[PDB]
């Protein structure tokens, strides 16, 4: 029932600059309430799922989504993580966690489970290290893409109800997955190096060849842009895995503009959190437009994304906040842009 | 002295000589005068190109005054048998076999610097005893200049009358008369 | 009566396409199986032997599908494993025995009528041996050693219906001999130890061979040329290899074949995508132009069949972000232009 522009309408308020990436999702969401809603008895059957992959730089929004996703989404939602999961019912961790969390939030329900939506985040962490097959058997790397090969393709994993009283119920709970979707999605580290290898052949030292007119080319955003499977296989994935993944999402890498509104548009920007922390003080803050073009030079340079951009502000009103309790008789604080350079002091108003 | 280098790689650091790391990038030198020694272990360098990759382009760049032809046509004969298109480029000079090298290079993957010279003549010669052997070795030299005007008009795609003409003598021609002249095809003034 | 292979095969060339070597040795097996059991076995011939097939074949090759709608066509009861959870010496995991519990919840713990069942198993190769042995290998060479048990033939102890505690202390015994088994999955790499033995070699002098295209010997052609001596190099024991003699090679994928993959069988992306929008009050049509372009950029992603969606998903994505919003839309029409991106696809209203 819910329309991509409504949804995305949602998203924006949230995130910026993933135009693309909403897209991909917005369909997701609305397929997959179609696929559920019809009763499914027409002469095309068996309809096709088609789960996602999301790729990007780090701290582009990617974990942000998943969260925000869950807040309007009504049907279950699950955030788990692939760090924990072990093959072959290791101490570590099992598979079959993510269904039995999926009821926490489900109250074990397991016709309205098999319609949720999951999300997995850092799932570059279990590729593998080496293009060939590791000699030993790697339990949070290849291993782990095999075991959910018949999840996200469809298949019956036990679930024990509840947890159990004690040892006497000793049963398990089947439950299907071949309609629910799947959202895989973590920033993969060294891609850049395996597509530049693909995309330009040159490594060259002679005329003929053609070396890099700059030092700083072919940047990281653009080369996601180009990305295939066959460059994953690669990095580290087996194709039986990205198969069960056709859509590849792409975010592109923040821009100093978009940072700008990020510190304004959002409701959970880094102004407003800390204009509420005075707020409860009795002190206000303000933040001139001259002071956020300086910020955005500068959190680039850290090549950490919008997460790096703490240290920016802190950095800078760390003094400031541990002298303002011990004064008194203020009432707004202004902070232009030489403050953040460190050659100046944050201008005070008294009452 | 041949300077030393090092290339970082991911197992480790290796040292390499300057002549050595070029190879690993298809490139070879064609330097001083052509001989048995020098030809036979170009030869060598272009094989294994070729069993490491057949489908990267080999790049030759000459450098040389010519010499003996014998030792150039086994390198003519291996440059158009391999599948590879091999590149010449013309650095400082490019005698008659220099030249003959460079022409026989890929169609459209030959250059020559802006002030690079070629210089085309006929074979060099001689012999001395019996009027019988003179004769022997004599009508053996003609059919390599026939032999050689053939191959040059083939490349250059001039008829073999012309050839015939400019090649009676030393004939000096710089770089922009080489592509007006069909024996190469562009110019590498800057890179871009 | 049973049903003969041509009967049998033209069912499954509805839902598959470009196995036809594969179709008859199933075909053969399941008309065996019906066959064999069907008749008392007390002939002249006793003691009938069962053949294995062990089902290799490229990602995305029909594997798994093949399975599925061979159990919708047969009678007998039919499961389908996997050997990702299975785990040796009875760990947390999973046991081997379980496959047989699971099997009796949909023959309804019959055993006369369960003996007679199919059994399916994908991701074979997982369990393949490792010759580093760092461990305090469950999933390797232990579950190998547990399934020829099986295979061989013999019972073994199932607690039916899981008992209502431990009053009971009781399980089934539910012999395997007669049962018969289809162990397959897509192995990778399959091609390089293979390869060492064709190949000869690449002497770099004249005389000798080298590769000189790019791409050489082909999975498709490759496969046909394997061998029981070349799976022990990737770590099967030759003892389960000796229980399956009989083995199918699948070709990955035809660029003629997928064109039929998209129109012939009823499970069709495009019957899907095309019901998708029925509901919608919208038609979709594919001209043959589009599908001959799919098929290029299909087979250079080397994903099988799985991974055409990506080339029609990246397309409409567009389409179906604007096409609830828009109004009075009766038809799309898509030509092979909007599959390269450079135009976008046609719409007609009403
Ligand atoms: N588009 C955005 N708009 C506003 N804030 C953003 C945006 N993207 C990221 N952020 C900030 O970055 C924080 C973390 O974002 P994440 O979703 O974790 O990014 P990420 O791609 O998931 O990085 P990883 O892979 O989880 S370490 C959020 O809490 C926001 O403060
Ligand atoms: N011959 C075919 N005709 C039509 N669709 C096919 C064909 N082969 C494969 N497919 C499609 O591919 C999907 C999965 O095929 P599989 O049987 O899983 O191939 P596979 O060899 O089992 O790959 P793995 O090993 O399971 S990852 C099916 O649901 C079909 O949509």
């Amino acid at each position: 029932l819910p329309t991509p522009h409504e949804i995305r309408n949602h998203l924006d308020d949230y995130v910026i600059g993933q135009e693309q990436a909403k897209k991909v999702l917005a369909v997701a969401v609305y397929n997959h309430y179609k696929r559920l809603r019809n009763g499914d008895t027409s002469n095309g059957v068996e309809l096709g799922k088609s789960n996602i992959l999301l790729i990007g730089p780090t701290g582009s929004g990617k974990t942000l989504l998943a969260e925000t996703l869950a807040r309007l989404l009504d049907v279950p939602f699950t955030m788990a993580d692939a760090t924990t999961l072990t093959e072959a019912g290791y101490v570590g961790e099992d598979v079959e966690n993510i269904i039995q969390k999926l009821l926490q939030k489900s109250d074990y329900d397991v016709q309205k489970a098999q319609r949720g939506i999951v999300y997995i985040d850092q799932i570059d962490k279990i590729s593998r290290k080496s293009d060939n097959p590791s000699i030993t058997r790697d339990v949070s790397g290849e291993g782990v893409q095999q075991a959910l090969l018949k999840l996200i393709e469809g298949t019956v994993a036990a679930v024990p109800p509840q947890g159990g009283r004690k040892h006497p119920q000793q049963e398990f709970l089947q439950v299907d997955t071949s309609k629910i979707l799947f959202i895989c999605g973590g920033a993969f580290a060294g891609l850049d190096k395996v597509i530049s290898h693909r995309v330009e052949t040159g490594s060259g030292i002679g005329f003929g060849a053609t070396v890099k007119a700059k030092s700083d080319k072919a940047s990281e955003g653009e080369l996601l842009a180009q990305v295939e499977p066959e460059d994953l296989i690669k990095f580290g994935l087996i194709p039986e895995f990205i198969g069960r993944l056709p859509v590849v999402a792409t975010l592109n890498e923040l821009s100093e503009e978009a940072l700008i509104q990020i510190l304004k548009e959002p409701k959970n920007a880094l102004t407003k959190q800390y204009q509420a922390l005075f707020n409860l003080e009795g002190v206000d803050l303000e933040f001139r437009d001259e002071a956020l073009d300086a910020i955005a030079k500068k959190a680039m340079a850290r090549k950490t994304g919008a997460r790096g951009l703490r240290s920016i502000v802190e950095a800078a009103l760390l003094d400031t906040m541990y002298d303002l309790p011990s004064m008194e008789d203020v009432e707004k604080v202004v902070i232009d842009e030489s403050v953040i350079d460190g050659q100046s002091e944050p201008l005070l108003i008294y009452g | 002295l041949v300077p030393m280098v090092i290339e970082q790689t991911s197992r480790g650091e290796r040292s390499f000589d300057i002549y050595s790391r070029l190879l690993k990038e298809r490139v070879i030198f064609l330097t001083g005068q052509v001989e048995d020694h020098m030809a036979n272990l170009i030869v060598a360098q272009m094989l294994f190109l070729e069993a490491e990759n057949p489908e990267k382009d080999i790049y030759l760049y000459i450098n040389s005054p010519g010499g003996v032809i014998t030792a150039g046509m086994s390198i003519y004969d291996t440059m158009q048998f391999i599948k590879p298109d091999v590149s010449t480029i013309c650095m400082g000079q490019a005698a008659s076999m220099g030249a003959f090298l460079l022409t026989a290079g890929a169609k459209g993957k030959r250059f020559c610097l802006p002030n690079s010279r070629v210089m085309i003549h006929q074979p060099l010669g001689g012999y001395q005893g019996q009027a019988t052997d003179i004769e022997i070795h004599a009508r053996e030299i003609l059919k390599v200049k026939g032999r050689m005007n053939e191959l040059m008009a083939l490349h250059t795609g001039q008829s073999l009358e012309q050839i015939e003409r400019d090649t009676e003598r030393d004939r000096f021609l710089s770089a922009p008369e080489a592509v007006e002249y069909g024996l190469v095809d562009s110019i590498l003034t800057h890179r871009n």
